[PDB]
């Protein structure tokens, strides 16, 4: 909910891990750090939602007023626009709440946005993300995307800032992105090409049972098949 | 900055973009290098379809992060 | 340690400072590099204008971070 110096970002290098973050702000128009804020931010929505706060750009040729917040890693000097995504669900365990998985008081921890605000440590959250990813247990929402709910199974606890899944590690994160793109195609009514090695994302018309893997140069393998059996194209008797 | 656009088949493309660039601008850069008309392009990041009016910073897409491209030929 | 000052003319000044240096000392170092007197200098960091009484450690300004200079 509220804010503070307990910011945590994911540094993609040289840290390749979750690190304490620095909150910065730039003018929403000229994209320069010359905008002053008459009041500081009070909640996460103030820094996560665009045009949620106003200020005044101190440039003589810029009347910008929109505050644009961003984050940088705080474990080492960073360039002026070397940003890192902020993990708003990760904060310091000031209440010293034990992990709901390993039953160990750790710091920092991730707090799900369920009704009970369940607490999990980063190590357990990493294992929780990997196992559900390999088991294809991730959930896809047309509004949020490819995410996971609370580890305890609470409703309406899907993680909204999908960059929290950077804890999967570099290899498993690109697999997560790939699985999300695949489930996204299936969500739009499309179908994945059954020919191994191709794995294309095809979006044919809803009525056509004919699927012509075809996009252009290297965009399709040219295999014609049926949406239902996914074996080979036919005119009838979809059974084996 | 640089971002990557990958198809589900495995083909990868590199683009020179800015965080303020819109998804519509991203699809235009794709056409300038691949000849794919933007109307047939559907960009996906972390399983979420990217709206043409939105920007990369709206999705917090960082440098050298990967966008997924699926074609819609209707 | 080093800190950076970005000006309206695009150029980035590199200053040698200590965490205990005051904002007045930093403005003096900016005059030694660009000739801008400190009465015309305004420094912006983290959406706040820096006052001449505090120090770099008072504003959590760490090594090799960037200040933004605008003229009065
Ligand atoms: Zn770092
Ligand atoms: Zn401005
Ligand atoms: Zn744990
Ligand atoms: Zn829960
Ligand atoms: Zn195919
Ligand atoms: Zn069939």
């Amino acid at each position: 909910g509220p804010l503070g110096s307990s910011f945590f970002v994911y540094c993609k290098g040289p840290c390749h891990k979750v690190q304490p973050g620095k909150l910065r702000v730039q003018c929403g128009t000229c994209r320069q750090a010359t905008l002053t804020l008459a009041q500081g931010p009070s909640c996460w929505d103030d820094v996560l939602i665009p045009n949620r706060m106003s200020g005044e750009c101190q440039s003589p040729d810029c009347p910008g007023t929109r505050a644009e917040f961003f984050f940088k890693c705080g474990a080492h000097p960073t360039s002026d626009k070397d940003t890192s995504v902020a993990l708003n669900l990760i904060t310091n365990n000031s209440r010293s709440i034990p992990c709901i998985a390993c039953t160990d008081v750790r710091n920092p921890v991730l707090v799900f946005q369920c009704n009970h605000r369940h607490v999990i440590c980063l190590d357990c959250f990493h294992l929780y993300c990997v196992t559900r990813l390999n088991d294809r247990q991730f959930v896809h929402d047309a509004q949020l995307g490819y995410s996971l709910p609370c580890v305890a199974g609470c409703p309406n606890s899907l993680i909204k800032e999908l960059h929290h899944f950077r804890i999967l590690g570099e290899e498993q994160y690109n697999r997560y992105q790939q699985y999300g793109a695949e489930e996204c195609v299936l969500q739009m009514g499309g179908v994945l090409c059954p020919r191994p090695g191709c794995g294309a994302g095809l979006l044919p018309e809803q009525g056509q049972r004919k699927v012509t893997c075809e996009g252009g140069n290297g965009l399709g393998c040219g295999f014609v098949f049926c949406r239902d059996c996914k074996e080979a194209y036919h005119e009838g008797e979809c059974d084996s | 900055m640089q971002i990557f656009v990958k198809t589900l088949t495995g083909k990868t493309i590199t683009l020179e973009v800015e965080p303020s660039d819109t998804i519509e601008n991203v699809k235009a850069k794709i056409q300038d290098k691949e000849g794919i008309p933007p109307d047939q392009q559907r960009l996906i990041f972390a399983g979420k379809q990217l709206e043409d009016g939105r920007t990369l910073s709206d999705y917090n897409i960082q440098k050298e992060s990967t966008l997924h491209l699926v074609l819609r030929l209707r």
